RNA sequence: AUUGUUACAAUACACAUUUUUUGGGGACGGGAAGAGGAGACGUCGCGACCCUCGCAGAGUCGUUCUUGACUUGGUCGCUUGAUGUUUCUUCUUCCCGUUC
């Protein structure tokens, strides 16, 4: 998987990143604006779920995640 | 003028020369690298430091084990610096030991 | 030319295939008409980056080569290639989406590598060859290869199974 | 004034963290801020001992630290 | 600006965390709680104003099997930076 | 200010989804938008992860508690960024 | 001349011009303050109090 | 570029249908569309491409193919899409 | 009348007993002091397990986040 | 209208029964009455009972509560 | 800070769904920033009274449909 | 032949409810047969006797060779398709892959 050194969140802006949540349902997503909280607006959300052995997967929604249950972002690939 | 007794509970377990050269010991160790003397000691934190004591109150063999502790780490500090290729006795460490 | 590291790598991985997954990769400086004449070595240069969308189209490709994880060329098109024979252990669970169009699969027993398709090959497809021509191919597919839901575009259906 | 300030401090250090999952994560700090936004370089991983399945690049929000291990051992917050 | 933030200083000394205070300047041994069962040892080095200690000597407890048979497992870290959140309860043994 | 809270702003009225902590997947329209993300529904459905789903007829949601709120493919570029 | 904080220097003549500059910011334009050139300046000072400029 | 399809089978899915398209198309030329605009079904499929040269070859080769029982009647696009 | 700053203030130099709600453990000691964000310090302290006693603390501390309630 | 504020003051004049919830334990609800006044939500309760309600009587002297903890109070 | 809009749902009774399992219901009489909304009426669920009036905490409350839109 | 003014962000404060400080030969796999996993609620798919019949996020207008404003797959099988809540209570035989 492709990923540069970046510094912070402004200069790795417009990129596909997966999200980890609180519980532990997997996500995937473009990150398209940034906030105080670390709400990242997700282009596309795939989300995914894993039973208390194997990961499902689903196709909702294009949201803006919320900063609370989010535990950390990590990029996939970058876009263009 | 503040009054200290280095040998905190040692002189009555063992005899005087042997507590000092564990403090000695205790010393050098010290010297050539502070951080790690300190971790040596506080290994174990249930073997506190008294409220009157320099050091911590270990048990006899306890003791020994930290004394051996030291000593290694003095000798690969040592190597680490001077590049020797190896210790030829014990007696021959007695020497890096005490004068240095 | 050879399938090479130095191709693969020059190879552009820029625009991500959006029907599924990242990175549709087109080896080579283009993988459509690259002429692969050998096998496709070199795999190892790829590293598993991606389903995948690995199209290799357009090749002369003699042998079906793979050498990844179970994740990592579910969309493989290896459309008009002279594809012989294509067995192998390497994909095993990914290669599930399997454009083989124009190819060079002659006879029924060409097909035994993706027949006995229950731990052989979980996935496979394969269509617009010259033993779909055979009579009673169709057939034998089912009967071999159970994991192939859509045979030449048209599904694999129940009575179709019976009959098989 | 506060722990935060010494976090900031350092930088390039290999340290490890215990995060509420559980698992372990020994990478660079890079640049890390007010809010304890830590943001790895190279870590190992093990999702839900701790078996073998590291990521290269990551960033971690400063809620989810629950402790961070040590790379370089020396006390020295204040300046 | 400067003296709002300075008298706080001294609210350590006085209030809850006095002990703690205490304890990082005369370094001695403190039992650390966690919230997932968790019982740590350590003696304490540096402070701060929301609990976010740093300690020397990490003795750490915490069980990982089921309810029939207990597992007491150790390890043996150092210089540790634990958040406040985490840390239940603490006290200086003498 | 928050960028999200703008967007949010934005889409008023639009079938915007959601997901709770629990896990009851919402699906309608959106009433009005704050600092605060208090949303307000109006011909929303539940579906939720207990199984027994339900077509709710107005609903007010707390900010704290929900994990991410649903947006269209309308408002991606224009007009919030620039 | 200098302002007692060490930061503002007035540079002037008698036509009228007056330039603060900053020694603290290289980057930083000085700022122009407006005398009418039929005045003329004879001296510039900074009082005791920090922001009066006196323009005598 | 874009090519207009018609006369298909609509009993299959429209994510399935979509990949099955994009598999036919691959070995003409670079398919850029992902997934189809218009949502109604049964024939209407846009198959946008990189080379309008790859989209010919499409429409001479793959007229009147068969796919999923029926055959694909193949002609090219009024107007240009979008995203081209 | 009586506030809840004010009790306690009123409480310290006298016993307390805290409770807390993720591993319920009844902390039975002598108040010694409390700030503005409520943390405690307590004296012979006393952790009764579900009324069963784990050892005798001696002094100790307390976070505010983990506690439920406060009495004597 | 009726706000949160200057329900507290009502509270504190009056001295009224109340029937706390807790949010961890389900079955396990305080009982007594609040007294003190307080800009957050943490007031004292005098006269604390512990009752454990269907899906009795748990010893307790004048319960001054946590904020964060409460979840129900009645007046 | 900002205020939520509460005034739409004055003077109307709504089923509440707060956290950890608990169908409460009742009629809505003040609100406010910190959303401690002050209702006049409880009933859990089957159905059982407990007491009138109710003035919840802000943070145990999630959910919370109208009855009469 | 740069200086000035205005606006918006970053840096400098940040433990109480909408957010970063508290609600935790032998093993293994798959498919088939015989003997002693099953029922609900939904959520997306393989067939079709069905429906439906076509080129455009959609429509309208200003101005100029491409841009600004205003409006708002459905049904039936599955003839053993996939999948999350929620209650109750395995052995034998053959075939195909991996490992020693």
């Amino acid at each position: 998987i492709q990923v540069a050194h970046s510094s912070r969140l402004a200069n790795l802006i417009d990129y596909k990143l997966r999200v980890l949540t609180q519980d532990g349902r997997v996500y995937i997503g473009q990150l398209m604006a940034f906030d105080k909280h670390m709400n990242l607006v997700l282009n596309e959300c795939i989300e995914e779920r894993v039973p208390k052995i194997k990961v499902e997967k689903r196709v909702l929604g294009l949201t803006i995640l919320r900063g609370e249950q989010i535990l950390s972002t990590v990029v996939e690939d970058k876009p263009l | 003028m503040v009054l200290f007794n280095i040998y905190d509970d040692w002189l009555d377990r063992i005899s005087s020369y042997t507590a000092f050269s564990r403090l000695t010991l205790l010393l050098r160790a010290l010297k050539t690298n502070e951080e790690s003397a300190k971790m040596i000691l506080l290994s174990d934190p249930t073997i506190t430091i008294k409220s009157y004591h320099l050091w911590p109150s270990f048990t006899d063999e306890q003791w020994i084990t930290i004394e051996s502790q030291m000593r290694d780490l003095i000798l690969t500090e040592y190597g680490r610096k001077y590049n020797v290729n190896i210790s030829a006795l014990t007696q021959t460490e007695i020497k890096d030991i005490i004068l240095g | 030319m050879k399938f090479t590291p130095s191709i693969v790598i020059d190879a552009p991985q820029y625009y991500v295939d959006h029907f599924n997954g990242k990175y549709n990769v087109d080896k080579c400086v283009i993988l459509r008409d690259l002429q692969l004449e050998t096998d496709s070595e070199s795999m190892p240069s790829s590293l598993k980056h991606l389903t995948h969308i690995l199209d290799l189209t357009n090749n002369d490709l003699i042998m079906i080569p793979d050498l990844s994880r179970r994740d990592d060329i579910h969309t493989l098109l290896l459309g008009r290639n002279n594809i012989v024979e294509v067995d192998g252990r390497l994909l095993p669970m990914n290669v599930q989406n399997l454009t083989l169009s124009n190819n060079s699969i002659r006879r029924f027993e060409d097909l035994q590598r993706l027949r006995r398709a229950p731990r052989t090959l979980k996935n496979l497809t394969l269509i617009g060859n010259q033993v779909c021509h055979l009579a009673n191919y169709r057939e034998h597919v089912l009967r071999l290869v159970p994991h192939l839901e859509t045979l030449d575009f048209q599904n694999v259906t129940a009575e179709e199974r019976k009959s098989a | 004034m506060k722990l935060v300030n010494f976090l900031k401090k350092l930088r390039n250090e290999q340290v490890t963290i215990e995060l509420k999952n559980g698992t372990t994560v020994w990478g660079t700090l890079q640049s890390v801020s007010p809010q304890m936004n830590a943001i790895l370089t190279d870590v190992k991983l093990t999702l839900p001992s701790d078996n073998i399945a590291s990521l290269q690049y990551i960033n971690i929000r400063g809620n989810t630290i629950r402790q961070i291990i040590l790379p370089d051992s020396l006390n020295l917050d204040s300046l | 600006r400067a003296e709002l933030e300075e008298l706080e200083e001294f609210e350590f000394k006085h209030g809850p965390m006095s002990l703690i205070n205490d304890a990082m300047v005369t370094r001695t041994p403190v039992i650390i709680s966690l919230r997932n069962n968790h019982k740590i040892i350590a003696r304490v080095k540096a402070f701060d104003r929301h609990c976010n200690m740093v300690l020397e000597n990490v003795k750490e407890l915490w069980t990982e099997k089921k309810g029939k048979n207990v597992i007491n497992r150790e390890r043996f870290i150092s210089k540790l930076f634990l958040r406040g959140d985490s840390v239940i309860v603490v006290l200086k043994t003498p | 200010n928050g960028i999200p809270v703008k967007l949010l702003n934005e889409a008023q009225g639009h079938i915007v989804s959601l997901e709770l902590t629990t896990g009851a997947t919402y699906r309608g329209k959106l009433v009005e938008s704050e600092d605060s993300m208090n949303v307000q529904l109006r011909d929303v459905i539940a579906t939720e992860p207990q199984g027994a789903v339900t077509h709710m007829d107005q609903i007010f949601v707390r900010g704290s508690q929900i994990k991410f709120i649903v947006v269209p493919d309308l408002l991606k570029n224009a007009p919030l960024f620039k | 001349v200098l302002h007692k904080d060490s930061l503002l220097l007035a540079l002037y003549s008698p036509d009228g011009i007056l330039d603060v500059y900053n020694l603290s910011s290289p980057d930083q334009a000085s700022s122009r303050f407006p005398v009418d050139e039929e005045a003329k300046i004879k001296e510039v000072k900074f009082a005791d109090n920090g922001y009066w400029m006196v323009v005598e | 570029n874009t090519l207009y399809v018609s006369q298909l089978n609509e009993k299959i899915n429209m994510q399935r249908l979509r990949v099955n398209l994009f598999l036919l198309f691959a070995t003409f030329g670079e398919v850029l569309k992902v997934s189809m605009n218009f949502k109604k079904q049964r024939g209407q499929a846009f198959i946008t491409m990189r080379t309008i040269d790859q989209a010919s070859l499409a429409q001479i080769s793959l007229n009147g193919e068969r796919f999923f029982g029926k055959p694909l009647k193949v002609e090219f696009s009024k107007s240009e899409t979008k995203t081209l | 009348p009586v506030n809840p700053k004010p009790f306690l203030k009123g409480l310290v130099n006298h016993r307390v007993g805290v409770k807390l709600k993720f591993n319920s453990t009844e902390y039975r000691g002598t108040l010694v002091s409390t700030d503005n964000y409520f943390n405690l310090q307590l004296n012979e302290a006393e952790e009764f397990v579900a009324g069963v006693s784990h050892g005798t603390l001696g002094e100790i501390f307390i976070r505010c986040n983990n506690v439920l309630y406060i009495r004597e | 209208m009726v706000p949160p504020i200057n329900c507290i003051f009502n509270f504190l004049q009056q001295q009224t029964p109340v029937t706390i919830w807790l949010f961890e334990q389900i079955g396990i609800r305080i009982k007594g009455k609040i007294v003190g006044f307080d800009e957050f939500m943490n007031v004292v309760i005098d006269e604390a009972v512990e009752i454990p309600v269907n899906s009795k009587g748990t010893p307790l002297g004048k319960i001054l509560l946590k904020g964060d903890n409460i979840t129900l109070i009645t007046s | 800070v900002s205020t939520p809009e509460l005034k739409k749902y004055m003077d109307k009774k709504i089923l509440l769904n707060i956290n950890g399992s608990r169908k409460v219901a009742g009629i809505l009489r003040g609100y406010d920033i910190f959303l401690n909304v002050v209702l006049d009426d409880a009933m859990e669920i089957n159905n059982h009274q407990l007491g009138l009036q109710t003035v919840i905490r802000g943070n145990s409350i999630i959910s919370l449909e109208a009855l009469d839109a």
